RNA sequence: GAGGACCGAACCGACUAAUGUUGAAAAAUUAGCGGAUGACUUGUGGCUGGGGGUGAAAGGCCAAUCAAACCGGGAGAUAG
RNA sequence: CGCCGGAAGACCAAGGGUUCCUGUCCAACGUUAAUCGGGGCAGGGUGAGUCGACCCCUAAGGCGAGGCCGAAAGGCGUAGUCGAUGGGAAACAGGUUAAUAUUCCUGUACUUGGUGUUACUGCGAAGGGGGGACGGAGAAGGCUAUGUUGGCCGGGCGACGGUUGUCCCGGUUUAAGCGUGUAGGCUGGUUUUCCAGGCAAAUCCGGAAAAUCAAGGCUGAGGCGUGAUGACGAGGCACUACGGUGCUGAAGCAACAAAUGCCCUGCUUCCAGGAAAAGCCUCUAAGCAUCAGGUAACAUCAAAUCGUACCCCAAACCGACACAGGUGGUCAGGUAGAGAAUACCAAGGCGCUUGAGAGAACUCGGGUGAAGGAACUAGGCAAAAUGGUGCCGUAACUUCGGGAGAAGGCACGCUGAUAUGUAGGUGAGGUCCCUCGCGGAUGGAGCUGAAAUCAGUCGAAGAUACCAGCUGGCUGCAACUGUUUAUUAAAAACACAGCACUGUGCAAACACGAAAGUGGACGUAUACGGUGUGACGCCUGCCCGGUGCCGGAAGGUUAAUUG
RNA sequence: UUCCUUGUCGGGUAAGUUCCGACCUGCACGAAUGGCGUAAUGAUGGCCAGGCUGUCUCCACCCGAGACUCAGUGAAAUUG
RNA sequence: UUUAAUGUUUGAUGUUCUAACGUUGACCCGUAAUCCGGGUUGCGGACAGUGUCUGGUGGGUAGUUUGACUGGGGCGGUCUC
């Protein structure tokens, strides 16, 4: 039956995209933590 | 005219509807319409701040004139119309210069009647005058509280205000609730009563009819758990406590008016 | 993983009240 | 030609029985069953955030987790 | 040979991202083998002025210069600026690749801008007005898609009795555009004068008055003509790597039936009273005035960029799987049928990635059963049974609607006649009239076609299969339709229309917010919030001592403060 | 809602702790945390009858898919 | 002890006033703007409202407590001399 993940690229970018993290102070700290860890993919983008 | 429906269904058995055949069967006047989208009872924080509001039929707003400050120019009544935003009916009037406006339709007013606002108008239903020019004892509606602000009191169907006394710069009104209020005599009022006086004689008949007006169901506090409502809880049907609101404030008797800057205008509270 | 359903089921598990 | 009208497919649901129970499936299948122009159902987007939301009210639901979500930290909490 | 065929066929959106096509390989992957594959390796494949995005315009909502507010971080919000799931210019038929096509080729079209020439001319907006622009249900009329039959054309004369005929098989297709303006729908038209309105102006909109005309205008499916001396075309002939390729090519009409599609954003009706903004049309202001600009014709130039393969009810998406699950839209053939149910079929697509034997108990899914018929069991659980249309007939009770399909019963196939096919529907020719055409009257050929009666006839059975109510009597609870414990509870629980109490005079009570503010409500006591009860009928008795709430002010007690 | 209790009486059955009607001794009903009725409605609770039947007396046979044998692939819980 | 008078006032109540303060009244401007600010005016007016201090109320919310013995716990009884 219907599971929990129903993909949609528009709602994926508007919620966890780059421009959405960079909008608030707390979202720019998520990016600072992921650069400090050294992740190959900062956000879930294209 | 109230008409009882026939019990061809269990949802039609108790319906009583108020049907007025003089209403305009057609579209409203377009230049006086606005968009009016619904809230759900939610404020700019997103939260429900008033409960039991939601859904309903789509409605458009009719820009009604509550000020009536087009003095000196006579106006003829064109038609009576339906307004989904209020309990009373509205009348479309046409001034001599070619301007059209909506007003609250008073009792007994038909299509073709002549109305006129201003300080020198005649004492007949539909005319708006400052309350220093209205005889003591008259029945008015659409009363102002501040001069030039617009009518605020006695707006809904069948309601009216009585002018009890005039002493100085103030007039004493008998509000529809039974309250005696002082209002300054420069404020305007309209002669007569508000029409559609049998709006209160209707019976919705079924639970879906209340949902067409954007009224969602009320759950009784005694039917919840203690975490939800002060009345919640019980093994069976218990109550055992003084009735209160969902936020613990005593209902059924406890007064809630605390406004010290308007107490001087109130002669006698309602009883 | 989730446990075996018969270990969850109140009738089977709580047999000696 | 009205109706929260009637019988009944799509569509929405979930009353009974049998099977399955290291399943074909972490809730289904088969045979029956209820609503089916409405308080209906559905696509796309949006808003409400944790002692908070939302709730036709079952402590129900809030990503297979809910009488207080999840992640990280205080943290090697404390454990007669 | 079997299965699906309102899909298990075809086309997409979302999502995925090379799974597409060709060659080659079989270690691993595939629940077995594999020469095969959505597997490995290499190469190829996605072509647009018109399709979609981008673009212009906005909804819910987001962000938000100044601003208001807040220990800081920040919150709200004006001017603005974004934001589709909505509004806004334009293309069709045929052919072609292993793989793309409304994109390539052939034929025939259309749209919006820039520039230039000629002719004429009051152009101009961040402003005014119009338009865009809108609900549910219902009914009917006119049509088409489509189908069937006849005619026409090509072929056939049948493995076993018959088959030159009232016989058998196949085909009978053609678009956008351009021209005409029909069934239907709406509306009176024109001219002159004036005006407290449309933030100023206006010749535009609104209002007033007068004169005059019996018509005008707008909208509109389909048909017809052209597009088309073309294209396609059953077949036939000629080659071949036997896959395919090349050439030629007949008829290509009529009647009837007919949509859930179109006219129709229509019409009628009801109450619950049904987006916004731009493109578009028009008016003028500041302004410019032999300028610029506007209108029409002609010529010329431009229309960029990104997507385009393939799967999409699924082995490619969400479910850890090549997983009996989930997933929005579009298309909708035949016979029977009311039907998108159901049975059998067409186009098309498949036989579900372990098989071969045997014919024990026992389990699962089914078929039938002597005599009995609930004796079974907690309980008729489960099974069995009823089941259609038409007609006759139908009780208590009732809120007069119901109960009710109550219960119960009868007819039902086929053939012939009434009637070489009836009632009904459609309607050619011919004739007449004018308004001379997509017109009206008459007329009836042809086509289509129930239902009934009478007579006969076959079987055990004629609603023959699939499909398709079990019925009745007494009683508890809840009035009723609804809602609920996703995943052991659907209920007597929740809700409900109705009733009552109570708060609230508007900067309302109340709720969310350190606040600003927002909802209540662009509402105003016939309104709004909270509480309890729960349709309707007859009703709702006594107690204010306790706790709570409402009112009172004399007296007693009583905080900071003063000292 | 009634402990005593399967109260007592009547109906229905050959036989009825359930059901229906009545009595009143209401352990411990009662008027809007409503009382008593009530047509229609309910995948609601209890009881009775007709029809129908493998539910049963009491099982028998048959048609398929497994179980069994052969070839290929090849698990799991548990375990001093 | 007890009062009246004058001068002055303190505290109380009342009455007017406007100039602080309020305005979710009207109009004008910034301005293409239902925010905001400024100006004019009207209506309230030393009230309301806010800060500090203070009495009351306050399961709306929070942190916690709710003994042991015991022929099992609870109930009952007991706990020192
Ligand atoms: N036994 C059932 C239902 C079930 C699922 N999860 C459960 C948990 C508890 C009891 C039963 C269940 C099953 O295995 O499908
Ligand atoms: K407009
Ligand atoms: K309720
Ligand atoms: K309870
Ligand atoms: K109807
Ligand atoms: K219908
Ligand atoms: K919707
Ligand atoms: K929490
Ligand atoms: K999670
Ligand atoms: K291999
Ligand atoms: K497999
Ligand atoms: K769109
Ligand atoms: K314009
Ligand atoms: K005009
Ligand atoms: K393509
Ligand atoms: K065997
Ligand atoms: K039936
Ligand atoms: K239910
Ligand atoms: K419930
Ligand atoms: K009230
Ligand atoms: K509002
Ligand atoms: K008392
Ligand atoms: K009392
Ligand atoms: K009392
Ligand atoms: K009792
Ligand atoms: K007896
Ligand atoms: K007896
Ligand atoms: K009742
Ligand atoms: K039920
Ligand atoms: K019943
Ligand atoms: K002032
Ligand atoms: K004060
Ligand atoms: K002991
Ligand atoms: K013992
Ligand atoms: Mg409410
Ligand atoms: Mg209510
Ligand atoms: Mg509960
Ligand atoms: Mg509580
Ligand atoms: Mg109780
Ligand atoms: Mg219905
Ligand atoms: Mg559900
Ligand atoms: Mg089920
Ligand atoms: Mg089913
Ligand atoms: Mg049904
Ligand atoms: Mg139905
Ligand atoms: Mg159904
Ligand atoms: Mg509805
Ligand atoms: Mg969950
Ligand atoms: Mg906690
Ligand atoms: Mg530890
Ligand atoms: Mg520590
Ligand atoms: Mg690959
Ligand atoms: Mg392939
Ligand atoms: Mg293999
Ligand atoms: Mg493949
Ligand atoms: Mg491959
Ligand atoms: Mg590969
Ligand atoms: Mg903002
Ligand atoms: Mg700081
Ligand atoms: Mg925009
Ligand atoms: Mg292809
Ligand atoms: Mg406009
Ligand atoms: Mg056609
Ligand atoms: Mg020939
Ligand atoms: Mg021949
Ligand atoms: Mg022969
Ligand atoms: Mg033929
Ligand atoms: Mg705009
Ligand atoms: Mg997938
Ligand atoms: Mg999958
Ligand atoms: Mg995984
Ligand atoms: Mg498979
Ligand atoms: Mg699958
Ligand atoms: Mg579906
Ligand atoms: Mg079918
Ligand atoms: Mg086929
Ligand atoms: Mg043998
Ligand atoms: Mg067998
Ligand atoms: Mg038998
Ligand atoms: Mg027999
Ligand atoms: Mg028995
Ligand atoms: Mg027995
Ligand atoms: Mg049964
Ligand atoms: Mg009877
Ligand atoms: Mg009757
Ligand atoms: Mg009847
Ligand atoms: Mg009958
Ligand atoms: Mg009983
Ligand atoms: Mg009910
Ligand atoms: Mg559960
Ligand atoms: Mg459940
Ligand atoms: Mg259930
Ligand atoms: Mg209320
Ligand atoms: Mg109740
Ligand atoms: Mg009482
Ligand atoms: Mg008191
Ligand atoms: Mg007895
Ligand atoms: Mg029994
Ligand atoms: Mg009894
Ligand atoms: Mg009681
Ligand atoms: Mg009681
Ligand atoms: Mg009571
Ligand atoms: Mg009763
Ligand atoms: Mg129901
Ligand atoms: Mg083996
Ligand atoms: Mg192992
Ligand atoms: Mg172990
Ligand atoms: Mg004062
Ligand atoms: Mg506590
Ligand atoms: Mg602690
Ligand atoms: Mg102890
Ligand atoms: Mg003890």
């Amino acid at each position: 039956m219907k599971r929990t993940f129903q993909p949609s690229v528009l709602k994926r970018n508007r919620s966890h995209g780059f421009r959405a993290r960079m909008a608030t102070k707390n979202g720019r700290q998520v990016l600072a933590r992921r650069r400090a860890k050294g992740r190959a993919r900062l956000t879930v983008s294209k | 005219a109230v008409v009882k429906c026939k019990p061809t269904s269990p949802g039609r058995r108790h319906v009583v509807k108020v049907v007025n055949p003089e209403l305009h069967k057609g579209k409203p006047f377009a230049p006086l319409l606005e968009k009016n989208s619904k809230s759900g009872g939610r404020n700019n924080n997103g939260r429900i701040t008033t409960r039991h509001i939601g859904g309903g039929h789509k409605q458009a707003y009719r820009i009604v004139d509550f000020k009536r400050n087009k003095d000196g120019i006579p106006a003829v009544v064109e038609r009576l119309e339906y307004d989904p935003n209020r309990s009373a009916n509205i009348a479309l009037v046409l001034y001599k210069d070619g301007e059209r406006r909506y007003i609250l339709a008073p009792k007994g007013l038909k299509a073709g009647d002549q109305i006129q606002s201003g300080v020198d108008a005649a004492i007949k239903p539909g005319n708006t005058l400052p309350m220093r020019n209205i005889p003591v004892g008259s029945t008015v509606h659409n009363v102002e509280m501040k001069p030039g602000k617009g009518g605020q009191l006695a707006r809904s169907a069948g309601t009216y205000v009585q002018i009890v006394a005039r002493d100085g710069a103030y007039v004493t009104l008998r509000l529809r609730s039974g309250e005696m209020r002082k209002v300054e005599a420069d404020c305007r009022a309209t002669l007569g009563e508000v029409g559609n006086a049998e709006h209160m004689l209707r019976v919705l008949g079924k639970a879906g009819a209340a949902r067409w007006r954007g009224v969602r169901p009320t759950v009784r506090g005694t039917a919840m758990n203690p975490v939800d409502h002060p009345h919640g809880g019980g093994e069976g049907r218990n109550f055992g406590k003084h009735p209160v609101t969902p936020w613990g404030v005593q209902t059924k008797g406890k007064k809630t008016r605390s406004n010290k800057r308007t107490d001087k205008f109130i002669v006698r509270r309602r009883s | 993983v989730t446990s075996k359903w018969f270990n969850i089921d109140n009738k089977i598990v709580d047999h000696f009240p």
